[PDB]
DNA sequence: GCTCTAGCAAAACGACTTGCACAACGA
DNA sequence: GTGCAAGTCGTTTTGCTAGAGCTACATGTTCACTGC
DNA sequence: GCCAGAAACCCTCTTTTTTCGAGGTCTCGTAACTTGCTGATTTATAAGGGTTTTTTAAATCGTCCGAAAAAAGGGTCGGAAGCTT
């Protein structure tokens, strides 16, 4: 249930959170034996209330006493609906509320306005993304066994070439387009491996074939996971690195990018070819995300870029 | 005892007020709204937790 | 759908709910709150579309599905203390309200960029604070001296004394060299307003209580009204995407300070007269809240709040 | 076909009007009022008198 | 645990049937 | 003949009880044109 | 290019139209009846007083229902008390 070992983030489902006798208690079908009792309550913990759960104001009081962030997310924890805002660590605020302020916003803003540094960040994002493609498509054979048998030499050549291109070109405007070309080739490779036939990527949900729908669902979950990552870091969604400065919710899409083609896309084609239900697809996606430590990776990346930007 | 009537006044553009209620006031809340559904089932379950904060 | 629901402009939704002793759940696709009534449990409707925020008090609980709906509609949820007390407070710590902001409804990206552009230089912040206060003074004058409703309700005030107090404070604001002096001026301004309000309302001598501990009706109403102001401020700052943390004035004794800084715009221009007015009438907390929300709706408090935030970000370029 | 929703606009002061109806318009009259009782008994015996004035 | 769906039963509701009264109390 | 009132009786509305699942469907940018 | 109208597609309710099912009812076919043969063996039976099992009523108990009584609540009128003039 520990959703991110890097963030001390826990997912609670099928239980009520209430305060009896001055201690926050979980009313669950397992009673005393539920693992929720092992939840450490400290300023380092952060909760994610899941499906079928409710919380009492008294609990909110006790958690605030202990300084524990709370957030509501849907099935499996991908769509993050609402959460507590996290503080910002600077010398002029200084409340004693015992809430672990986080300093990453200052680091982010310290460079966000300098375009050259912003570009350097974009490059760093894409380096990470490609290396996660090469990892999941080649190094690990779980997909191979599942049925996603694809050629390697063509994929390796394409990825090598795109990586070679990343280290070049002057502005965001090229990077976006280079990624788009890589995207197209990856789609073609996946369709060939899946024997799905010809594939064309419609957008704004105009597609009707299973592949398109499953891609949309997968991307929706990925966005939710990224939103969780940013919220844990406290960075507002508007300070995008690679998407346009006017794009509402740009940053989450920047962060979501580092898994779409690594983990969502193959599963979308696999499930479409296998003829799965939408529910089966959702469960498979969440299982893949859990297996890959996705949230932890996207946390590590954001921290790495912050430290590297100095 | 079954009588229950509520009278609302529109004192102007984009504001309304409650004047009086005749009969069983329990059929309305303070602002004059009416419940959507009611059940004798114990849905609130206030029994579960207690105020012994120490 | 997430769209076709956030169509009512947030600055024009006409409700703001305060709930106690109930469970906020979902029933038949609608978001409802249930209250124990002895005979039965009564389900009550909540129009999420026409709602700015929920404030949940003592003995109150909420379920996840309701959060999903409220987040979709862009409604804030806040857990607070019982009817005018902090949710948490111990030693010299206070946590007035714990806010659950929506995170799945992406918000504009410009006001945030301006705000964070200037928020990291104390002088620029100080200029913002000055603008906040000048707006507050302006609102005070317009509302107390140019509103027929408050006058007719019986809020007859000494124009000359108020005018000189406003001018004196405004000059001091201009003289303010740094934050501490600014806060002292805030304190002096505040109580002189209390003094004027009280004896203009036949209340007689009055004193402001500390940390929500007041006994007399006036202090209790003021403490309660503050939360209504907090709620409107929280939604005002959210709808522009500005995080609560980035305060300018009250930040260094409060979590999510910017809410309080914004709330001061409306704390005194409204609320303060209504509190004493209700006390005169011998009203009941339920009534005071009802009347206060009516005034806040008539004066378009949220719109003024939103405009001011836009302007001060705007003005910092 | 069972939907019948009427929307009235209070123009303030002494006046109000009907904006639109969704669904079966026959459940309301032009001014938006609703019948209070319905019957299939042969009230209004048109059959009795005729128009042959001459 | 929370909510939705399907099936049931009780109660509320409105129209019909029949028998009959034939009203309205300062100057 | 018109209308009231007491009694009947077909819907129609609400709540109760088991039982079963566990959603929420794009997001490349900048800027010129269009409403109040 | 703009504007308008008409037409194709989606969903559900309302009403006949058809269909189906239960069941009710009648009539004739026919496998198993009835009637007729003999003689050795088994079974039934005429009366009535003393004796087992079931029926039947009464009493009791329990439950249910209805009615009546009591409680509860909505409201009006008049009087007394308190406050203000």
């Amino acid at each position: 249930i520990l959703h991110s070992k890097r963030a001390n983030l826990y997912y609670l489902q099928h239980c009520r959170v209430l305060v009896n006798g001055g201690r926050v208690e979980y009313v669950t079908d397992e009673g005393r034996h539920s693992h929720y009792w092992n939840i450490p309550i400290a300023n380092t913990t952060s909760l994610l209330l899941g499906t079928g759960t409710s919380i009492t104001q008294a609990a909110m009081r006790e958690l605030a006493r202990a300084g524990v962030l709370v957030g509501f997310c849907g099935g499996g924890g991908t769509p993050l609906f609402s959460a507590n805002e996290v503080d910002v660590e600077v010398s002029w605020l200084t409340p004693q509320s015992e809430y672990r302020p986080t300093e990453y916003l200052q680091r982010w803003v310290g460079f966000w306005f300098d375009e050259e540094k912003r570009l350097v960040a974009a490059r760093h994002f894409q380096r990470a993304r490609l290396e996660r493609i090469r990892h999941s498509w080649l190094e690990d054979r779980v997909l191979r066994d599942a049925g996603f048998a694809v050629d390697a030499t063509a994929l390796a050549v394409a990825v090598e070439d795109s990586a070679r291109a990343l280290e070049q070109a002057p502005n965001h405007e090229h990077l976006l387009t280079e990624e788009a070309r890589l995207s197209k080739r990856l789609f073609k490779l996946a369709a060939q491996a899946t024997r799905y036939g010809e594939f064309v990527r419609a957008k704004r949900g105009s597609g009707g074939d299973p592949a398109n729908r499953f891609l949309d669902h997968g991307n929706y979950l990925a966005y939710g996971l990224a939103a969780t990552a940013t919220w844990v870091l406290g960075i507002p969604h508007g300070l995008a690195v690679l998407h346009g400065k006017t794009r509402r919710g740009g940053l989450v899409f920047d962060v979501a990018d580092l898994i779409k083609d690594s983990l969502i896309l193959p599963q979308a084609f696999l499930s479409a070819m296998r003829g799965d239900e939408e529910q089966d697809f959702r469960q498979a996606c969440l299982d893949n995300l859990s297996r890959a430590q996705a949230l932890d990776f996207m946390i590590d990346t954001l921290k790495d870029v912050a430290q590297r930007s100095t | 005892r079954n009588t229950a009537v509520a009278c609302h006044w529109i004192r102007g553009r984009d504001h309304s007020e409650l004047l009086w209620i005749v009969g069983d006031a329990s059929r309305f809340n303070a602002q004059g709204a009416v419940p959507t559904n009611r059940t004798c089932r114990d849905i609130l379950r206030k029994e579960d937790e207690n105020d012994w904060h120490s």
